[PDB]
């Protein structure tokens, strides 16, 4: 048995209602489920059982519902300690239990323009025997964005005063092997 | 009431290993155990389960019949055994109690199962990589942004502050990720206004604990 | 008819002890020189009977007593007369006693033993009456008093006539008249016996097993019964029919009967010469735990204790629809040995017995459970596996067999739980001019693991040049065919071959039976069979919080502890009805009857949670004992209870306790 989620991503402003769907590939009964949250490098706590019922100590804003194959969690009011990530799971219909996939409930706000930044390598770099080439861009929202033989990028976690986020490329290069940004709320490419 | 993890470290691709999991604060004779892990970036995953007393163990397809699982009731300890170790294991393991409330219908005892208490949880870290100091470089630049790269280090966790702890705005401190060779490298960053760069003096501290190395470096500009 | 009689005086109940009496034969086996244990309904030895008497005392306003009360039915009764002039005449059974339900009627009225089953409006006072006429000095029958009216009369027996002595007679009760009766199944069982004796109350101690008299087929209910009697009227009786009489001397009593284990003694003859109530006293629970009259000095812990149990109960999932067994093996059309059609069988109620009982199967062989053990065990998954094969191959169809069908074709497991089943198909799986419908699998390089199909087209290599997949010069195609005749031998004429294996797991039950359920209950020292699991106890709800899919707990002894019932799903709690492993020491029956009880790990105050409980206790390291007397005095170690204990029959005569 397993789970899929809807949607993929979510992003919404505090204090309005939340809703996140969990759709089964095989029948289960509708009081054999509950939802848990995770918020970043910390345990996940339970929230729901039973899609009708709550949990001890979790406020009322929290509710489920649901049947058949179809189920869905829904949140009245948003405060900034439910900004994590949600999971739904099924444990009655055993073995072999199956989690959800994943989805991260963030802050939306108005767009931002990306701080972009470049940097070559350093001479003691090259000295060493290695090279990087660092392209920098920072406090741009929303995160979706293609930064231009190889790359590895890094997106960091949104601080919770601004709601950004923050990203760089690394390019590796060797001793001897001799930036394009695009962003949706830029209407002009940028390059360094 | 809680739980605690014990038991995680650095093992090769196909070496044995334990972990212990304890509990306080409750009855440990009258509930089950679980043991769930959650890969770096991705959901949750089953991995095994223990009766109360020891039998009924089962476990997921995905692991059928590698792990075992075990516990000792009078010590108030649980046991894993990790055998035909796979270098897709790096994660993270918590080990949590099933509980159910109970409802009476006709002729019937329906069950409301989930879990409720977690423990922190332990690391646990697969590569044959062994073990490398941290190679710090500097990166030379309204405002402007320099910062410190840490290339092929080992393991996951490396500390990274800027101006001995005296600066903590504008500090960006990526997560990891590894490289092709298999070793974790991060380059962390701060934006200060550019008088102030010419005028005011920075320094990166990188702190290694496994290593025990601690390393200041200055940044230049060109 | 109905007349209420008079003059009786008041009188407390009375009571009395059964001694051992009231052992009957349980069933109709043919035995000679065995001891038995069977678990019936006896009446338990030394019991407090009740005792009753109909007399008239001498003196003015002797006591007068005519007993005829009703008594409850229960379970079965014991009852014993004692008579010299023939007082009691016979009983009625019934729940109401009156046309609302039927009744039975056993009396006999000096003339015919009759047995009726019928609507009787029974008197208040039933009774029968003999008049003694003075001028001829006869004693004659008179009155016949019991009933009123019988409708809807559904059984009738009446004996040969006879013609019974009604004289009233001086001196001691000279017969003693045992009945046994009991209401099973809608059978009415009298078991009697009839003894010579000398006495004027009580019962004799002289053992005697009742035989069994007659089976009456009637299907009635019997929770009630009353006593008929008959008394004497004459000249010397003035008064009107009420008070106009007088009572023959005789007694009667009655005990009950209960679930009770008892072992009994059959001689060379098959005769019931002696018989143990293994619950009467310990000495009893040792005769039955070492299956022996005469046991022997030393300390004994599996006799334990028990309190027997009350009724059993049998619970599975309710599943009522048929499998499709009968489908699959009358079926038109099969697969090959090399492809064995396999089909899975779950959510059913099984009749494996009708399989077993068939007399068209030509081989039906069993392994890991046997065809009357099957009805009570209970699996969670069938495999059915069906092909065709020819009949002498049919031997290689068994677990930790070789052969080129063993290797090659359908493998078994050397830890196989199953059966397998075959038969002759001539006819309808053979025809002229052969058969390219069945085909085998002759060669491959390697075995097979157990349950595992294979239709690979891989040509085998025979030769020393590899074919790359192309027909060639020895490059063997892997399956043949039969090419089965009706004229061949029988060696080679094709049989219908399916094998049943069955699956179990940890997990709940799926296809069981056939045996139909039966209502559950609790707080009771019961036997069960949960899903096939046996065991004895007491049943209480009591909560441990397992997981989901799980069926019983053990502890650290491996006895299960938490049983899971599929019509409830409830979570049950297995409590042992006894104190724990309790010891015995004795110093032999035909040396002394005193013995000596050690609670092992158990405290001096829990033992009162037949000895009842502590009146002069020596407590050591090893336990309680409530026999022994400790001593100052050392002496060598005759039986060693432990922790520097030793016991032994020494000075008075009695066990004593000590300590090199
Ligand atoms: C309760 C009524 C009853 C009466 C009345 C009797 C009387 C009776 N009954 C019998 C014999 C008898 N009567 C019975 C059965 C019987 N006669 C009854 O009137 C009733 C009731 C029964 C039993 C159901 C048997 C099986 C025997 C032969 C037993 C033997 O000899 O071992 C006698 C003549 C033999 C003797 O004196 O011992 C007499 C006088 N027996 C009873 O049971
Ligand atoms: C006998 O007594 C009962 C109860 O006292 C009464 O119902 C019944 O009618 C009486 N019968 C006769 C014949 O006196
Ligand atoms: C039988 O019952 C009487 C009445 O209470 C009682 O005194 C006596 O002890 C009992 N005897 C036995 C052997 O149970
Ligand atoms: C005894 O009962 C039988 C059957 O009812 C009857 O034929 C017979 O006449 C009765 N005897 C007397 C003396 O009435
Ligand atoms: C005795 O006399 C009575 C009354 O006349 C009679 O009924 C009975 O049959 C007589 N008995 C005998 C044995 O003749
Ligand atoms: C037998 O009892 C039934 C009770 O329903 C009654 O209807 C019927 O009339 C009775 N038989 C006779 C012969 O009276
Ligand atoms: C047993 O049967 C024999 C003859 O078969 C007989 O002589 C004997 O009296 C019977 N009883 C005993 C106790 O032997
Ligand atoms: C198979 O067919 C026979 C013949 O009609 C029938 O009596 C039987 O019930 C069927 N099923 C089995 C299991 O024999
Ligand atoms: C037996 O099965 C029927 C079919 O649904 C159900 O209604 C009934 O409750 C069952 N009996 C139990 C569970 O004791």
């Amino acid at each position: 048995i397993q789970l899929t989620q809807s949607p993929g991503t979510l992003s919404l402003s505090p204090g309005e209602r939340a809703t996140l769907s969990c759709r089964a590939s095989q029948s289960v009964s509708s009081s054999y489920l509950a939802w848990y949250q995770q918020k970043p490098g910390q345990a996940p706590r339970l929230l729901i059982y039973g899609t009708s019922s709550r949990a001890t100590g979790i406020p009322d804003r929290f509710s489920g519902s649901g049947s058949g194959t179809d189920f869905t969690l829904t949140i009245s009011r948003l405060e900034p300690e439910d900004f994590a990530v949600y999971y739904c799971q099924q444990y009655g219909s055993s073995p072999q239990i199956t989690f959800g996939q994943g989805t991260r409930l963030e802050i939306k706000r108005t767009v931002a323009a990306p701080s972009v930044f470049i940097f070559p390598p350093s001479d003691e770099q090259l000295k060493s025997g290695t090279a990087s080439v660092v392209c920098l861009l920072n406090n741009f929202y929303p995160r979706e964005a293609k930064v231009q033989g190889n790359s590895q990028e890094s997106v960091t976690e949104q601080d919770s005063k601004d709601s950004t986020y923050s990203l760089s490329s690394t390019l590796t290069l060797s001793k001897a092997d001799y930036c394009e940004v695009t962003h949706q709320g830029l209407s002009s490419p940028v390059t360094k | 009431v809680q739980l605690v993890e014990s038991g995680g470290g650095v093992v090769q691709p196909g070496r044995s290993l334990r972990l212990t999991c304890a509990a306080s604060g409750f009855i440990f004779s009258s509930y089950g155990m679980h043991w769930v892990r959650q890969a770096p970036g991705k959901g949750l995953e089953w991995v095994a389960v223990i009766s109360y007393d020891g039998s009924y163990k089962y476990y997921a397809d995905s692991v059928k019949g590698r792990f075992t699982i075990s516990r000792d009731n009078s010590k108030n300890t649980l046991y894993l055994q990790m055998n035909s170790l796979r270098a897709e294991d790096t994660a993270v393991y918590y080990c949590t109690k099933a509980d159910y409330y109970d409802f009476w219908s006709g002729y019937q005892k329906t069950y409301y199962y989930y879990m409720d208490v977690w423990g922190k949880g332990t690391t646990v870290t697969i590569s044959s990589a062994s073990t490398k100091g941290p190679s710090v470089f500097p990166l030379a630049p309204g405002t402007a942004a320099l910062g410190c790269l840490v290339k092929d280090y080992f393991p996951e966790p490396v500390t990274v502050s800027w101006n001995s702890g005296a600066l903590t705005s504008g500090v960006h401190t990526f997560p990891a990720v590894l490289q092709s060779s298999g070793l974790y490298s991060l380059s962390s960053v701060v934006t200060v206004p550019s008088s102030s760069l010419g005028t005011q003096t920075y320094i990166c501290n990188v702190n290694h604990k496994p290593s025990n190395t601690k390393v200041d470096k200055k940044v230049g500009r060109t | 008819q109905c007349v209420n009689l008079t003059t009786r005086t008041q009188l407390p109940p009375a009571y009395t002890n059964s001694f051992t009496r009231g052992v009957y034969y349980p069933d109709k086996v043919f035995r000679s020189s065995v001891l038995h244990s069977t678990q019936d309904l006896f009446l338990p030895f030394f019991s407090n009977v009740t005792w009753f008497h109909a007399i008239h005392v001498s003196g003015t306003n002797g006591t007068k007593r005519f007993d005829n009360p009703v008594l409850p039915f229960n379970d079965g009764v014991y009852f014993a007369s004692t008579e010299k002039s023939n007082i009691i005449r016979g009983w009625i059974f019934g729940t109401t006693l009156d046309s609302k339900t039927q009744s039975l009627l056993i009396v006999n009225n000096a003339t015919n033993v009759v047995i009726k089953v019928c609507e009787f409006q029974f008197c208040n006072d039933p009774f029968l009456g003999v008049y003694y006429h003075k001028n001829n000095k006869s004693w004659m029958e008179s009155e016949f008093r019991v009933y009123s009216s019988a409708n809807n009369c559904t059984f009738e027996y009446v004996s040969q006539p006879f013609l019974m002595d009604l004289e009233g007679k001086q001196g001691n009760f000279k017969n003693l008249r045992e009945f046994v009766f009991k209401n099973i199944d809608g059978y009415f069982k009298i078991y009697s016996k009839h003894t010579p004796i000398n006495l004027v109350r009580d019962l004799p101690q002289g053992f005697s097993a009742l035989e069994p008299l007659v089976d009456l087929p009637i299907g009635i209910n019997i929770t009630r019964f009353q006593t008929l009697l008959a008394l004497h009227r004459s000249y010397l009786t003035p008064g009107d029919s009420s008070s106009g009489w007088t009572a023959g001397a005789a007694a009667y009593y009655v005990g009950y009967l209960q679930p009770r284990t008892f072992l009994l003694k059959y001689n060379e003859n098959g005769t019931i010469t002696d018989a143990v109530d293994c619950a009467l006293d310990p000495l009893s629970e040792t005769k039955c735990t070492l299956k022996s009259f005469t046991v022997e000095k030393g300390i004994y812990q599996t006799s334990n204790f028990r309190v027997q149990p009350t009724e059993s109960i049998v619970r599975f999932p309710n599943i009522t629809n048929l499998c499709p067994f009968g489908e699959v093996f009358n079926a038109t059309r099969f697969a090959s040995v090399y492809a064995w059609n396999r089909k899975r069988i779950s959510n059913c109620v099984a009749d494996y017995s009708v399989l077993y009982n068939s007399a068209s199967f030509s081989t039906f062989k069993c392994y890991g459970v046997s065809p009357t053990k099957l009805n009570d065990l209970c699996f969670t998954n069938v495999y059915a596996d069906s092909f065709v094969i020819r009949g002498d191959e049919v031997r290689q169809i068994a677990p930790g067999q070789t052969g080129k069908i063993a290797d090659y074709n359908y493998k078994l497991p050397d830890d196989f739980t199953g059966c397998v089943i075959a038969w002759n198909s001539n006819n309808l799986d053979s025809k002229v001019g052969g058969n390219y419908n069945y085909l085998y699998r002759l060669f491959r390089k390697s075995n097979l693991k157990p349950f595992e199909r294979d239709i690979s087209t891989e040509i085998y290599q025979a030769g020393s040049t590899p074919c790359n997949g192309v027909e060639g010069f020895n490059c063997y195609f892997p399956l043949q065919s039969y090419g089965f005749q009706p004229t061949n031998g029988v060696g080679y004429q094709p049989y219908r071959v399916v094998v049943l294996s069955f699956e179990l797991l940890h997990a709940p039950a799926t296809v069981c039976g056939p045996k139909k359920s039966t209502n559950l209950v609790k707080n009771k020292c019961v036997n069960f069979n949960f899903n096939g699991l046996t065991g004895t106890g007491v049943l209480t709800e009591s909560n441990k919080k397992f997981l989901p899919f799980q069926q019983f707990g053990r502890d650290i002894a491996d006895t299960t502890d938490a049983v899971r019932d599929p019509q409830t799903l409830e979570i049950l709690d297995i409590t042992p009805c006894s104190f724990g492993g309790v010891s015995v020491i004795t110093p032999g029956t035909n040396t002394s009857n005193q013995v000596a009880v050690l609670y092992q790990d158990v405290n001096c105050t829990e033992v009162p949670v037949v000895y009842s409980t502590g009146s002069n206790v020596f407590q050591t390291r090893a336990g309680c004992l409530i026999g022994a007397e400790h001593v100052n005095n050392s002496y060598e170690c005759d039986i060693p209870i432990g922790a520097g204990i030793c016991a032994s029959y020494q000075t008075s005569q009695s066990i004593i306790a000590y300590t090199m």
